[PDB]
RNA sequence: AUAUUGGCGAGAGACCGAUAGCGAACAAGUACAGUGAUGGAAAGAUGAAAAGAACUUUGAAAAGAGAGUGAAAAAGUACGUGAAAUUGUUGAAAGGGAAGGGCAUUUGAUCAGACAUGGUGUUUUGUGCCCUCUGCUCCUUGUGGGUAGGGGAAUCUCGCAU
RNA sequence: CGUGGAGGUCAGUGACGAAGCCUAGACCGUAAGGUCGGGUCGAACGGCCUCUAGUGCAGAUCUUGGUGGUAGUAGCA
């Protein structure tokens, strides 16, 4: 069934859990609305979960019924969300129409942020930024280590200022 | 995040008993199981012991000062696990990650608003 | 078998001490009696450095570098959110180059919007300096029209001087390269062209490798045939990036760890 | 400086260790001429090494590294007159036998300054 | 997968079978593959290498610099490829020693006994 | 074989004389028998474009606004012929500086903001050339029965240009375009007064991140026009072109007006430059022009410049196909050629001529010039005993 | 059919990984000790290739100094990583017949301390996945998805750029 | 909580530096310990759900190896 499906996961692995050092527990299946997982908060245990997700600027709100346990290829049904915020929230409704409030307001809340990750935009077009990473890797930390201490060795500046300074100062006399 | 003002009990770390004195004897702590010791009858003067009482907060507890819990981070995979808990957890890019792979992990860290707690790590100007 | 080679070797090495030195003193005897056949041997003996053994316009002049007819206004920046050090370091720049205005960088304006700014009040190089950490790492001098641009790395810096307010004297080593005279083109321009002999102040740059090492030093004259010299100013060590022709758009050197394998070239 | 230094170092000297760190540190920090001047008066009773004592063979070992050592100086091309040891240390050795390493590294002593109004 | 039960998987084993191999069997071991118009000529893959045939290096420092062989070092499971040669501090030459999975020959050096060989392989001279 | 190296920090046309296998950096290998200066007139005045004509006359375009029709003669001087230039005529003052100051308030990046020619091409023997510049403007200098350079018409189009192509496959018309430009085709008149713009292109549908796809096309090749069924009102031009954000863009104008495939090249939006075209097996594909002559995109092979120190190989679905002398460039490439089709000619800001093998991608000639180069023609490569 | 710590020859391991595993991974039943029967260790790793440091110079020798090979000698036949005890040097601090520890703090030294930059509401425009005209294609129930050719902003914030 | 190995999993980490070693460096856990920065290094290694054991040291006049104070002392006939 589905309760045989969370006990087996639960405890007896979900393997694609993360436990952080809080002791939380996180299902990377990426279907899932909150990141975190408990019960019927991760898409496996379940059989209704609807979740929004974006494969490009597009963003789709996935949808899985329990008519569709038998094929896994054509499980998540999925429709585009508009682009304008009033209008996708009001989209998002219709379809959460007669579930459980925990979707009706957690795919709102998925929505919500996943448009404010399109604040890259904003980064991406006042970017002109003179710095990038740069890697230090120890090889080339000793390229330019150990032959700097082996050119002022072999470089005598004393001698060389020592010697062009005669060298002007008598030519120019 | 508005959180609580997190309160640490004992900051200070709890040595052994004569981990100072002694070379071969760690300051990892350890009990002192004799019945003569008087670090195990607590006289005064003598140092504090670890017990429940210096416990953390469960509202506090695995925060840092930024008011984050700790979250290690392998690639961009594990990563996207905190699009949700942006106020809650932090990336914390685990040590062994290249310089290579930490450019790219530190790139959508950024646009997805996850405070990574160790940036700087490995990368140069 | 490390017991056996431990003692075979050791030896070996006592046995080549003793052959060696025994030619030696033999060599000592025979050049004392005729100092012609020592001159042979420093002919056919060479010490085969790597010095000895590396691997191999007026128009420019004035349009791409700053000459001897104005005096150059140097726009000294900073990389945004910079600290102390920074600063400290523009400091030492404050008194070394010509006439420097330090311009506070705050968020914004590209890089082109400065180079509008930059026009208008009529500067002649802009010059910036950046930090990852807590030490300076990376100095950038560019020239305002067209651009010749030049990226540098510091790994030294130490600091008994105290000079005066004269302004000190260029000296230039090593720039056989054509990259490497028009780096030389480059301090030639950006440093003062003025050089007041007495306060007798000396500006180094010296180039035994792909590294350049600048330092400043007091000459004092003994008429017999010698110069003294204290050590003043800023330690210093620079590497040479990039030359990206335009502002900031080509690129003409770049160096990558492709090169280093060599050895030699040293551009 | 590097530029303004010489070293010399003798490694698995059969000497006693205890002996060399006495006139190790007595002759550090002394001028060059007056190091080697020292010592020949050290051999022939005339001064001691800081209770005091005339130990001839740690002595011994010590004036032919510093000996060495001013070779070392006008090979690179310095300065004699102004030369004197900054650094000089000595640390026991494999051993029974009781070894020591000894380096001391000598150094230019630069003045020669000057100024204008 | 290892379908016979005479031969073994054991690394041990195998690693001290190459090791102490004799000379005939490192014959065998230090195989070259022909060049391209070679394969298309004789229609064989790889032989075993010798003397007075010339060769062309692939992989390596020496890349793309070609050559005859001088000495098969079986010892030391290499080659010593004439003209490949490092130069010592002295002024002297020292071969450097190539390994032939990592030549390949150019102009094959056809004996009788070689004849007979490219024609056991299925080959047509 | 012999070159034309135009020279910048000189401002002047440095001839190579040389053999295959020439190295001027190995002390021990190959020498060019002859380098030779000519016609140096300072940096302000640097040559742009050239044409070579035929064995004795090449023309020439120079920066501070003048064309000139140049007469090549040979004489001796082991047993090597150099060459003498004598300026016949010269037709001046041809930029527009006002044009491209006012515009260019922050486009990208230039502080000076320079006038150039982006072509020198013949309209068909025919002693007829034309001349576009960065400002807009197109020029048809027609050499005289007295050899003498005449302009017949002075011609406006829309700034900012960057590269200009004309159509010699017959089966007058061209192609231009620039920042924020899009790329245009014009119809020229056979008495070169009239000047028509046919069709225009149209910008690809938005990235992710519902941005508009930067436009800036740098270099563009026509093809032989689409077989089957000509569509009426739909014209017949099959072409593909390189922008500066790494799109490899292909157009059938009998598909559409949005080009039908648009591929990144290189990732980060890497700035690219110069499409040229080639065959794999170092083969003539081209008209004179470089206009790759085939009715399809597939077998279409590109050569392309960066501006970091590199030199790429695509095809015609922008599968990476290995790049041109990766150890020997250390510097940027300002030029490219594909001459006969079995050689490639590059030489860049590192200040060296490199002539590549089309088929083995190897390096056969390197000569040392001492001026930054922008233009490279060769003559022949025919040998010398 | 059964036994098998020997021999001959294999195939293996949820075994040990150089103070372990046989005593022995190496000039091991060797060196060596015992009149003798017998007892019986220690000891693996340079590098990819010796390219094992030429040559100048300091010393009768022992070792150094310049210089070089190598990716690295910050890998030298005392050779991968190189811990602690312990030793020297340098720098800082403290010391009138005890130090080290715990609670708290001052002074001295010192390290942390955003490639953080918006958010919202209006207004120019300019584009597109927007309006509009014409379509094409995957599949399952309406509350579908992908994807072309034109036009058009004088309506429209629907989105994104200024 | 930790250690050696086993099954499974993380399409885990890793010459753009794994493991180890230090560190007047930082964070978490009452603690066992865990995590991270810096330095050194050069080739494998870790988290998670389970399995297995030659699994955790301050002592045994402990075993082995190394190194001190004693001491430049007794001493060298």
């Amino acid at each position: 069934s589905d309760e045989i499906v969370w006990q087996v996961i639960n405890q007896s692995f979900c393997s694609h859990r993360i436990k952080a050092p809080n002791g939380q527990n996180f299902c990377r299946n990426e279907y899932n609305v909150t990141g975190l997982c408990t019960r019927q908060s991760c898409p496996l245990a379940n059989s209704k979960y609807a979740t929004v997700k974006c494969d490009n600027g597009k963003l789709y709100l996935y949808m899985k019924t329990p008519e569709r346990a038998h094929t896994p290829a054509k499980l998540w049904e999925r429709i585009k969300l508009s682009k304008n915020y009033t209008k996708a929230l009001q989209q998002i409704d219709e379809h959460l129409l007669h579930w459980s409030k925990f979707f009706r307001h957690k795919c709102k809340q998925r929505f919500t942020k996943l448009t404010q990750v399109m604040i890259t935009e904003r980064r991406l077009a006042l970017r002109e930024e003179e710095r990038h990473y740069v890697g230090v890797a120890p090889k080339v930390k000793r390229r330019e280590q150990n032959r700097e201490r082996k050119a002022l060795v072999a470089a005598k500046i004393e001698k060389a200022i020592e010697k062009e300074l005669m060298d002007r100062l008598k030519s120019g006399a | 995040l508005p959180h609580p003002k997190i309160v640490k009990k004992h900051t200070k770390k709890f040595k052994r008993h004569h981990s100072d004195r002694y070379h071969r004897v760690a300051e990892n702590w350890r009990k002192q199981k004799g019945i003569d010791s008087v670090v195990r009858r607590r006289f005064r003067g003598n140092i504090s012991q670890p017990k429940i009482g210096y416990g953390s907060n469960k509202k506090t507890k695995f925060l840092s000062p930024s008011g984050h819990k700790t979250f290690l981070v392998a690639n961009v995979k594990d990563l996207e696990t905190l699009t949700m808990h942006t106020k809650t957890y932090a990336a914390e890019i685990a040590h062994n990650i290249s310089a290579k792979n930490r450019v790219v992990i530190l790139a959508r860290a950024k646009a997805l608003g996850i405070k990574v707690t160790n940036p700087k790590g490995r990368l140069a100007l | 078998n490390k017991l056996k080679r431990q003692e075979i070797f050791a030896d070996i090495k006592h046995e080549k001490n003793k052959e060696r030195h025994t030619m030696r003193r033999k060599r000592a005897k025979e050049e004392r009696e005729n100092p012609e056949l020592r001159e042979q041997r420093l002919k056919e003996n060479v010490t085969q450095t790597i010095e000895n053994t590396r691997v191999y316009e007026d128009d420019l002049m004035r349009y791409f570098n700053s000459n001897s007819n104005e005096p150059p206004k140097i726009f000294l920046t900073t990389n945004v959110n910079a600290k102390k050090s920074a600063y400290e370091f523009a400091n030492i720049l404050i008194e070394i180059l010509p006439n420097v205005t330090f311009v506070k960088r705050k968020f914004g304006y590209k890089l082109k919007e400065i180079s509008d700014i930059c026009i208008k009040r009529n500067f002649t190089d802009i010059v910036i300096i950046n930090e990852d950490k807590k030490k300076v790492t990376g100095l950038t001098f560019i020239h305002l029209p067209e651009g010749p641009t030049f990226y540098f790395k510091l790994s030294s810096f130490v600091e008994h001087g105290r000079p005066t307010s004269h302004i000190p004297e260029l000296i230039l080593n090593n720039f056989q390269t054509r990259l490497g005279q028009t780096v030389g083109r480059l301090f030639q321009s950006i440093l003062p062209q003025n050089p007041d002999i007495e306060g007798r102040q000396v500006i180094t740059l010296h180039n035994q490798r792909d590294y350049i090492f600048f330092r400043r030093h007091r000459y004092v004259f003994k008429d017999n045939e010698r110069v003294g010299l204290q050590e003043l100013g800023p330690q210093f060590t620079l590497k040479l990036k990039r030359l990206q022709r335009g502002i900031k758009e080509e690129t003409e050197w770049e160096h990558k760890p492709e090169m280093d394998k060599e050895k030699k070239k040293f551009y | 400086n590097p530029a303004k230094s010489a070293s010399a170092r003798g490694s698995y000297l059969r000497v006693s260790f205890k002996n060399t760190r006495e006139t190790a540190q007595a002759i550090n920090g002394w001028e060059l001429t007056k190091a080697q001047k020292y010592l020949e008066q050290v051999l022939d009773h005339q001064r001691a090494i800081p209770k005091a004592r005339w130990p001839a063979k740690s002595v011994k070992f010590v004036q032919g590294l510093l000996q060495n050592a001013a070779a070392n100086a006008e090979a690179k091309g310095l300065d004699a007159t102004k030369l004197y040891v900054s650094h000089i240390q000595v640390n026991q050795a494999p051993k029974e036998s009781s070894p020591s390493h000894i380096e001391l590294v000598v150094t230019e002593k630069e003045e020669a300054v000057a100024k204008a109004a | 997968a290892k379908q016979s039960l005479d031969v073994s998987s054991d690394r041990r084993k195998a690693r001290k079978a190459y090791f102490t191999a004799p000379s005939s069997q490192r014959r065998v071991l230090l195989s070259a593959p022909l060049s391209k118009e070679l394969r298309a000529q004789y229609g064989i893959k790889a032989l075993p290498i010798r003397r007075d045939d010339e060769v062309l290096v692939v992989r390596g420092s020496k890349k793309g610099q070609e050559g005859k062989i001088s000495s098969v070092y079986r010892l030391k499971f290499a080659v010593q490829v004439d003209k490949v040669t490092k130069e010592k501090v002295n002024g002297a030459s020292v071969p450097i020693n190539l390994h032939p999975s990592k030549l390949v020959i150019t102009k094959l050096h056809l004996d009788k006994d070689r004849k007979a060989l490219i024609q056991r392989k299925g080959g047509k001279l | 074989m012999r070159l034309l190296v135009s020279c910048v920090d000189s401002g002047s046309i440095k001839e190579v004389l040389c053999n295959i296998g020439t190295d001027t950096s190995v002390q021990s290998a190959l020498q060019p028998f002859h380098v030779a200066p000519h016609l140096a007139e300072g940096l302000k005045a640097y040559v742009d474009r050239m044409w070579v004509i035929s064995e004795d006359e090449a023309i020439l375009a120079r920066n501070s606004g003048v064309v000139e029709l140049v007469k090549i003669s040979k004489h001796l001087k082991p047993k090597f012929d150099i060459s003498e230039f004598e300026i016949t005529s010269s037709v001046s003052d041809l930029f527009d500086d006002a044009k491209l100051e006012s515009l260019s308030s922050k486009s990208v990046k230039r502080t000076k903001l320079v006038d150039g020619f982006v072509t020198l091409c013949p309209i068909k023997s025919n002693n007829t050339f034309v001349a576009a510049t960065k400002s807009g403007l197109l020029h048809i200098i027609k050499k005289g029965e007295d050899k003498k350079l005449i302009k017949l018409a002075s011609l406006g189009l829309k700034a900012p240009v960057e590269f200009l192509q004309l159509y010699d496959l017959e089966d007058y018309i061209f192609a231009y375009g620039g920042e924020e430009n899009l790329i245009k085709l014009v119809e020229i008149d056979s008495s070169f007064q009239s000047l028509k713009q046919i069709w225009e292109a149209k910008n690809v549908k938005n990235d992710r991140l519902d941005m508009r796809v930067p436009v800036w096309p740098m270099a563009l090749r026509f093809l032989e026009p689409s077989p089957g069924k000509t569509e009426k009102g739909k014209l017949n031009y099959q072409f593909a072109a390189i922008t500066r954000w790494s799109h490899l863009t292909k157009y059938s104008t009998q598909h559409g007006r949005k080009p039908f495939a648009q591929i990144d090249l290189l990732p980060n939006r890497e700035p690219l430059s110069q499409m040229e075209v080639f065959d794999a097996k170092g083969e003539n594909v081209v008209s004179s022009l470089g206009n790759f002559q085939s009715e399809t995109f597939n077998e279409l092979n590109v050569i392309t410049t960066d501006y970091k120190k590199n030199v790429f190989k695509f095809d015609g679905n922008g599968r990476m196909l290995g790049k041109v002398g990766r150890d020997d460039i250390t510097g940027s490439s300002t030029y490219i050629h594909v001459h006969d089709g079995k050689y490639l000619l590059q030489g860049g800001l590192d200040r060296y001529v490199r002539i590549f093998d089309i088929k083995t991608n190897k390096m056969l000639v390197k000569v040392y010039v001492g001026s930054r180069i922008n233009f490279i023609v060769m003559l022949d490569d025919v040998e010398i005993e």
